[PDB]
């Protein structure tokens, strides 16, 4: 069991202990997905305003 | 030294950061207008707990923090708070109606009007940064906003950002204090879009904590105020060492470093330990050796689950108190030779210790008696993998008859994100079985 | 925030000044409209349903219409009566014969840019309009026709706030015409298309109430409105009541609604009240409101199997011991609720106590075993339809028997629905 | 009343308790698939042990104990014996045994078997070895037989000692193993059914043809079918306590008791205290039982030696009804209260 790697300091102490060793998408393409998204809820929109009118 | 940007999305987010907030003035004797008298250097500094604070000319010491909900009820009360003068308005962005439980409507509906607005009021606080490391990220899995507009603002930081680390401090739905039927939707939702974007996610299961409270606080009923002070005890824990000297996990890339070797396996489980009511008449404080038992006991932990049946990829003990190394590692040995503590194969068998002598800070009025001596690890174990598969089967449940499915289809969510993300869920059940069976 | 009230014809504003009139008494506020009251709970969330006025006056967000000027006299001269903004009453002289092609078509249609109009002064009037709430009956014509016709106009100049209803079922035990099954099939084809939540009021099961439990030999519409307005009072008061639950009608309707046509909820109350002394018990309280003789809607719950549940307790108790009392009905009985659906039972409480009780629940079931109500409705509808009997009162108006055979298949796909997700 | 639900039907043994347990008018079976259980008597393959304990307002209970199969598979209880202090390669009651994988895919222990395997050809000793996996097994006095035989199949094997010396009843000459039930109950007591039963061979033992397995391997299934004489001296192949016990007494002046059961009892006991910090539920939000077949072969000297340990047994025709019954007891009735014990507790505290 071998303590290593030992900092003291007035606020603490840190070390390691080792029992045993070793056996991202654009901004283009965000707005345009949230756009397209937007297109759909207006598309639904317009198709029940359509409805209502007829 | 550098800088640590905060960010609270929905409730849930919002009312753990102002715990937080609330703990870490406390600790760094912080008054609630700000002065912070043992501060001899007015107008500035660099020292660790300015990683967290900035410094104003009149010497108030303002948190690196930006609030986020679609609703003003919650971020209100911080503005009419204790800690009021604590944060500037800029800091402080609602909207006037919520993601109502809704993924979709957090991310795309709504998302998209608030968006722009936050990651200006990021950027203000980035302007005032030397050196800027990166992020944490306080939201709930179950929210419409927590979960929604998270995941939409985790990935613009990216491209803001993209060479700063990320955190997440995320909390884990619970039917014992849930808010919707739909909180498995949004979590693999969130969690699917959000992973990628995220070094080092700390998860808190609700149900862990409600439980910790009723068996060890006794309370009967917890409020979210007692599931907060809680939960922000163990995210100071967490960050204790960004905020204070040392020489472990001292900015947010060690974090991934001892966390975490493979970056879609970036869940550790916290374990935290002694938690003690106030109301206790008398109490025999616990050892070095008592506490750090207590660290592999299930019910100690942030998610249950059985960590005897998984393998660890690292552990870190953060000790607070007193606490010297000898005594730790008298523990350590113990402990090795009554319990099932099996790492993978490719990572070595041991622990990374921290020490800071300054025992937890407890709230006056709070539920949490003062201790001499606590400890919070950090593992990064297979088990937690419970948790994935009981969120996936709930989804699964559901999702077979498209139940609830069509309120995300009208805020024009299309229905293959839904198998999509369910996928990558499978995929990440598979990771863990891999890693550690 | 706000929500917008609509009380149509003669049903619907007898219920609905019963209602104005409970939950103003339970707010503290008096028939002129001055509040009158102890705790500073009772105005927390005041203004969802009342405006307030110069020197802090309440008054109800409340729209009042009727194609006759009777009941809407009767409301003006009643308890609460000047409560009401008197712009706010919104009236013609015809009446509607108990047809609904008179109150949607012909004398409805005459009337209701008048009634959109009041509507829009209210809703222009909200920092964030959440909805509408609409009370009505289905089987007379003004709330029936013209209160459908409403709801297709608020959904066209509002198509993304939230609709919701409380609507009377005809019963031929409770019956003022013959036609009732003809109007209420042709309300429910709208009802199914155009709300997000309807809370379906049995006169059948109100009556048989009346009848068995209250011990009341005749009762009298007043009997049965007592039981509809403690009914209302109760799923309101999370819109009414400091909770750490928001009034929030969008979150109640994502949480009950897992398939958009299937909406429409049984309440349910306990203790039931008649116009006595012993405390209740949690236990009682909570086996009560799921007793189906405690269901104002005329279906046996196990018949059917509940896909959500919305509880709200009342008055001071131990929330551990409702939790306690939730969580045992149902894994006493969770062959009832859908296993597909998780955790699809909630709870909520609040400390205020309706007047006269120390304790009460309601109950909001959304369970297939409703479709019970709209076969009976679907079955009336036909004995008539089939020799085309009373039809001509409908194509007087210029109405075409297609359009009744339209609505019956709409309102036998609505029951064939439920049917599939009590076998699924 | 409580719930409980079956997700075995291929299970002999809890095909009885779920049966039983109705009849109790106390319990309700729900459908497979219903989460608001009290109790679950689970699959036997990928038991999602993940999804137990986190449903407020019920106790739940499974039939299992999570991380048991390292007890009850072959490879597993080897590595198991020869790696844990407490059963240390120094154990008297296990035969020598050792992993082997086929070649088709590569720890592997063939390497070490054939350093034990040549002392025994060059010391003169009998070599007879068997081989086994978790049907397919091979008795040879020359290791080639051996390894070429799982060669041949793709699954890891086992060889180990083959006793040689059996101890053989009389009349017959033959051959007979023993199986013990044994009930670990959700609070790790270790409860041995009192009734056991020997599965006899029907031919007389022969060590010159290790190839005819029928007087060689006593499993029930090869003796009512390739065996001349099955049914013969005992009922089924299958010799009681009773008869066994009084066998002793009038052949070798001993008990059984005292010759072979306190053998049984001291290695049930260290085999599942050895595993208990790993498979206790003591503190868990779940807890567990488990029925375990332990099934163990006597030498002439009278020496009890384990085999394997069956972690889903049947039972005897004639004992279901006693010892299901007894499992409904002390391991459900137990945790579920409802409105002259069959088993024997293991416990010894020693004190040194
Ligand atoms: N621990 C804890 N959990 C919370 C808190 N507030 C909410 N939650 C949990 O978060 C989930 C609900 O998400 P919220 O954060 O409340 O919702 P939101 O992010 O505000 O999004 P909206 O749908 O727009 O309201 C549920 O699982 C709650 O139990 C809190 O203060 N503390
Ligand atoms: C339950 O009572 C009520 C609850 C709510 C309400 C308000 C905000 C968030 C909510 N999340 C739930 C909820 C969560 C989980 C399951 C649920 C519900 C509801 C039914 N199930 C199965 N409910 C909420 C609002 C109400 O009025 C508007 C109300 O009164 C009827
Ligand atoms: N519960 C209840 N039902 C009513 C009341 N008044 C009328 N009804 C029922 O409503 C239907 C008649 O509709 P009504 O409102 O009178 O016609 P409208 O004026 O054209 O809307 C019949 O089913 C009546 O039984 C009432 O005060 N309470
Ligand atoms: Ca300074
Ligand atoms: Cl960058
Ligand atoms: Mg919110
Ligand atoms: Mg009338």
């Amino acid at each position: 069991m071998e303590v290593i790697e030992l900092n003291k300091c007035t606020s603490g102490q840190s070390f390691e202990v080792i029992l045993k060793p070793p056996s991202d998408p654009s901004l283009e393409e965000i707005q345009k997905k949230l756009e397209a998204a937007e297109e759909r809820r207006k598309y639904q929109e317009a198709e029940l305003l359509k409805h209502l009118a007829e | 030294m550098r800088e640590c940007i905060s960010i609270h999305v929905g409730q849930a987010g919002v009312q753990i950061g102002n715990a937080c907030w609330e703990l870490y003035c406390l600790e760094h004797g912080i008054q609630p207008d700000g002065q912070m008298p043992s501060d001899k250097t007015i107008g500035g500094g660099d020292d660790s707990f300015n990683t967290f604070f900035s410094e104003t000319g009149a010497g108030k010491h303002v948190p690196r923090a930006v609030f986020v909900d679609l609703e003003p009820t919650v971020i209100d009360e911080v503005r009419t708070g204790t800690y009021r003068q604590l944060f500037h308005p800029e800091q402080l962005i609602t909207g006037k109606e919520d993601a109502a439980n809704n993924y979709a409507r957090g991310h795309y509906t709504i998302g998209k009007e608030i968006i722009d607005l936050v990651l200006d009021r990021i950027r203000k606080l980035a302007d005032q940064c030397t050196g800027l490391q990166g992020f944490l990220v306080f939201h709930s899995f179950g929210g419409g906003t927590g979960s929604g507009f998270t995941s939409l603002l985790m990935e613009r930081l990216s491209v803001d950002y993209g060479k700063k680390s990320k955190l997440e401090f995320s909390i884990y739905p619970a039917p014992q204090v849930s808010t919707a039927v739909v909180e498995p939707y949004n979590s693999i939702l969130t969690t699917h879009t959000t992973l990628e974007h995220s070094d080092c996610a700390f998860m808190v299961d609700n149900e862990a904590i409600y439980d910790i409270c009723r068996r060890n606080l006794d309370i009967e009923r917890p409020t979210y105020t007692n599931l907060n002070r809680l939960i922000s005890q163990i995210v100071s824990s967490i960050t204790a060492s960004l905020r204070f000297d040392g020489a472990l996990n001292v900015d947010l890339t060690e974090f991934q470093t001892n966390l975490v070797p493979y970056p879609r396996i970036h869940f550790p489980l916290a374990t935290y330990a002694p938690v003690i009511s106030a109301e206790k008449a008398y109490h025999e404080q616990l050892s070095v050796a008592e506490i750090t038992n207590a660290c592999f006991e299930p019910a100690n932990q942030m998610v249950k689950c059985d960590p005897r049946h998984g393998k660890y990829m690292a552990c870190c003990l953060l000790y607070r108190g007193d606490v010297v190394p000898k005594d730790v590692n008298a523990a350590i040995a113990t402990i090795k030779t009554k319990r099932s503590i099996q790492f993978v194969d490719w990572c070595p068998t041991g622990f990374k210790v921290g020490i800071n002598y300054q025992p937890p800070t407890v709230v006056p009025g709070g539920d949490l008696a003062k201790v001499q001596r606590a400890v919070c690890m950090l593992s990064n174990t297979t088990a937690i993998a419970e948790a994935w598969a009981r969120l996936d089967h709930k989804f699964d449940l559901m999702y077979a008859k498209r139940a609830f499915v069509h309120w995300y289809v009208g805020e024009g969510m299309e229905e293959g994100e839904f198998s999509e993300a369910r996928e990558d869920m499978a995929a990440l059940e598979k990771d863990y079985e891999e890693v550690g069976v | 925030r706000e929500i917008v009230h609509i009380q149509a014809g003669q049903c619907g504003n007898q219920i609905g000044a019963k209602f104005w009139e409970v939950i103003s008494d339970e707010h503290g506020i008096d028939p002129t409209g001055s509040y009158h009251g102890d705790s500073d709970l009772q105005l927390e969330r005041i203004n969802v349903y009342y405006n307030e006025a110069t020197g802090n006056k309440y008054v109800p967000r409340a729209i009042l219409v009727d194609l006759e000027p009777g009941t809407m006299d009767s409301v003006r001269s009643g308890p609460f009566g000047q409560i009401f903004r008197p712009d706010n009453f919104v009236f013609g002289q015809s009446g509607a014969g108990n047809n609904w092609a008179k109150g949607h078509y012909t004398e409805g249609a005459e009337l209701v840019d008048s009634v959109l109009d009041v509507v829009r002064k209210e809703s222009e009037s909200c920092d964030c309009l959440q909805g509408f709430q609409l009370t009505h009956s289905l089987g007379g014509g003004t709330g029936s026709g013209m209160g459908t016709l409403l709801i297709s106009k608020i959904r066209e100049e509002y198509p993304d706030r939230i609709m919701n209803t409380f609507s009377v079922m005809p019963s031929p035990k409770v019956s003022d015409t013959v036609v009732e099954p003809y109007n209420a099939t042709l309300s429910v084809h709208q009802l199914v298309e155009n709300t997000d939540e309807t809370y379906c009021i049995d006169n059948e099961a109100l009556y048989d109430i009346c009848f068995r439990t209250l011990k009341l030999t005749t009762p009298t519409y007043g009997d049965l409105n007592h039981l509809v307005s403690a009914t209302m009072s109760g799923v309101t008061t999370c819109l009414r009541f400091p909770g750490q639950l928001n009034a929030d009608l969008r979150k109640l309707a994502v949480n009950m609604v897992p398939f958009p046509r299937l909406h429409f909820f049984m309440p349910g109350f306990a203790p039931l009240t008649s116009r006595q002394y012993r405390a209740l018990t949690v236990p009682e309280l909570t086996q009560q409101m799921f007793d189906s003789k405690n269901m104002m809607a005329a279906c046996d719950p196990r018949h059917g199997r509940y896909l959500t549940v919305a509880a709200i307790f009342r008055g001071r108790m131990s929330m551990k011991e409702v939790d306690e009392q939730m969580l045992n009905v149902q894994n006493k009985n969770s062959s009832y609720f859908v296993e597909w659906i998780p955790n699809n039972v909630k709870t909520a409480v609040c400390d205020i106590p309706p007047r006269g009780l120390k304790m009460s629940a309601t109950f909001i079931g959304n369970s297939t075993a409703i479709q019970e109500l709209f076969k009976r409705i679907s079955e009336q509808f036909t004995a008539m339809f089939r020799r085309k009997a009373f039809l001509h009162w409908y194509t007087g108006e210029g109405m075409d028997e297609m359009e009744f055979t339209e609505a019956e298949s709409n309102m036998n796909d609505l029951v064939s629905e439920y049917q599939q997700y009590q076998d699924a | 009343m409580y719930t409980f639900v079956v997700r075995d039907e291929n299970s002999s043994v809890y095909a009885e308790v779920s049966r039983l347990l109705l009849a109790t008018g106390q319990w309700k079976r729900l459908r497979k698939d219903n989460p608001r259980f009290n109790l679950m008597l689970g699959e036997r393959n990928r038991l999602p042990f993940g999804r137990l304990g986190h449903e407020p307002g019920l106790v739940q209970l499974v039939n299992y104990y999570r991380g048991a199969d390292k007890l009850c598979r072959k490879a597993s209880l080897v590595k198991l014996i020869k790696t844990s202090p407490e059963l240390s390669e120094s154990c008297t009651w296990f035969p020598e045994s050792y992993v082997i994988y086929p070649t088709n895919l590569k720890t592997d222990e063939r390497e070490v078997f054939l350093a034990a395997y040549n002392r025994r050809r060059e010391g003169r000793e009998g070599n007879v070895w068997i081989a086994k996996s978790s049907e397919g097994i091979l008795i040879s006095s020359e290791a080639s037989e051996l390894l070429d035989f799982i060669d041949e199949q793709g699954q890891v094997h086992v060889i180990q000692k083959y006793l040689e010396k059996p101890l053989l009843l009389e009349p017959g000459h033959r051959k007979f193993d023993i199986r013990s039930w044994v009930l670990v109950d959700h609070l790790y007591n270790i409860y041995l059914y009192r009734e056991g039963v020997l599965r006899t061979s029907s031919e007389p033992y022969n060590s010159a043809n290790f190839q005819d397995k029928t007087c060689h391997l006593t499993n029930h299934c090869i003796q009512k079918e390739y065996s001349k004489n099955y049914g013969r001296y005992e009922e089924g192949n299958e010799m009681f306590f009773e008869e066994f016990n009084q066998y002793l007494m009038d052949a070798l002046n001993t008990t059984l008791e005292n010759s072979i059961l306190l053998q049984i009892k001291h290695i049930i006991r260290s085999c599942l205290m050895c595993i208990e910090p790993a498979i206790s539920t003591k503190h868990l939000h779940y807890q567990s039982f488990q029925l375990f077949g332990f099934d163990f072969m006597v030498d002439e000297e009278l020496k009890v030696w384990l085999i394997e340990v069956n972690g889903a047994p049947a039972c005897a025709q004639k004992l279901y009804a006693e010892l299901c019954q007894g499992i409904v007891d002390v391991a459900i009735s137990s945790v579920f209260p409802l409105a002259t014990s069959i088993f024997i507790k293991l416990h010894h505290h020693h004190h040194h």
